[PDB]
């Protein structure tokens, strides 16, 4: 066997999460069009069985809150986890509508010994935010 | 026993330090391009190979446009980093 | 086009 087991009773979980308006005081713009990135993704990750749920606009308390209970659930019934994350951003941190998140934080909950459930079990993030602030010039 | 860290795959839509680009009307460069990926070889590739996809798709058709001269034609070239132990097929 |  050199494949992940797919098999099982349902693909799994796919934690969206869009945010699109930031509190004033930060001074993060709007991500206008991330509402069409939320939909599409809706629709494919639908059409590949997996129990998707869309959480926008979430402030950094709250997206710790939402990982840390969808850890603590029983995953033993799904083949694998998905978790994509549409925000601002930098290197290691994502933005929540009221201040960064790093996440080394959001991602231990499901390492190893936190989410035993998902174990052996592939955990996918996905992630659309920038990670620095360099530009690309491209050649030929 | 294995590491508590295997299993685990990040796509990120840019390179390391490097800015992220999104389109007021049609989305994020990467995220239209994963989704039109996933759509076409779900049923036909592994994650991986479907990533690479993305990967050219990305750097290959999009390039950006703005009346700062400083953000006018950059490209992006999104990063995978997997430390999955095993193949990974939708079916 | 826009940054993120």
């Amino acid at each position: 066997d050199n494949s992940y087991k797919m098999d099982y009773p349902e693909m799994g979980l796919c934690i969206i999460i869009n945010n699109k308006n930031f509190h004033k005081s930060t001074g993060m713009t709007s991500r206008s069009g991330t509402d069409v990135d939320a939909a599409n993704l809706r629709e494919t990750f639908r059409n590949l069985k997996y129990e998707v749920r869309n959480k926008n606009d979430l402030t950094r308390e709250e997206i710790v809150e939402l990982m840390r209970d969808v850890s603590k659930e029983d995953h033993s019934k799904r083949s694998s986890f998905v978790c994509v994350l549409l925000s601002h951003g930098e290197e290691g941190i994502i933005f929540g509508t009221n201040g960064p998140v790093d996440l080394k934080k959001i991602t231990n909950f499901f390492r190893g010994d936190r989410c035993r459930s998902l174990t052996g079990k592939p955990k996918l993030f996905i992630i659309q935010a920038c990670r620095g602030t360099e530009l690309d010039c491209g050649i030929e | 026993k294995i590491p508590v860290e295997a299993d685990f795959l990040y796509a990120y839509s840019t390179a390391p330090g490097y800015y992220s680009w999104r389109n007021s009307k049609d989305g994020s460069w990467f995220i239209q391009s994963l989704c039109a990926m996933l759509k076409q070889y779900a049923d036909k590739l592994e994650f991986m190979h479907i990533l690479t996809r993305v990967n050219r798709k990305v750097a290959t058709e999009f390039e950006s446009f703005s009346f700062d001269a400083t953000f006018h034609a950059k490209k992006q070239i999104p990063c995978i980093v997997s430390m999955l132990t095993k193949e990974l097929y939708f079916y | 086009d826009e940054v993120x």
